[PDB]
């Protein structure tokens, strides 16, 4: 919650740029593969998290 | 306080909209009732003597 720019408890006067997107100010992560690649699949093994 | 320059400035503008669009009809209304008020007065009692 206290990601979302829309409940920023301050006013939006920072880095309207930086921010993730409308949502989150920094991206929570999509799982990876073991190789450092993203993992859009199960059946590929997602054993890390970039 | 919670605000944004954008919805401040257009609020802004609407409300001096209605207030700049009910002085001028003020102003162009006042234009007839001043005639209508002058011509009543040239029919109005006048004293002019300065003794009562």
């Amino acid at each position: 919650v206290n990601n979302d720019p829309a409940f920023s408890t301050t006013t939006s006067t920072g880095n309207s740029k930086n921010d993730f997107s409308a949502i989150a100010k920094q991206q929570f992560g999509v799982p990876y593969k073991s190789s450092g690649e993203v993992c859009t699949e199960y059946q590929q093994v997602c054993q890390t998290w970039g | 306080a919670g605000y944004n320059e954008v919805q401040q400035k257009q609020a802004a503008a609407t409300l001096s909209s209605y207030f700049n669009n009910l002085r001028v009809y003020a102003a162009q209304t006042s234009v007839g009732v001043s005639n209508l008020y002058y011509i009543l007065s040239k029919r109005l009692p006048q004293n002019m003597s300065a003794d009562q």
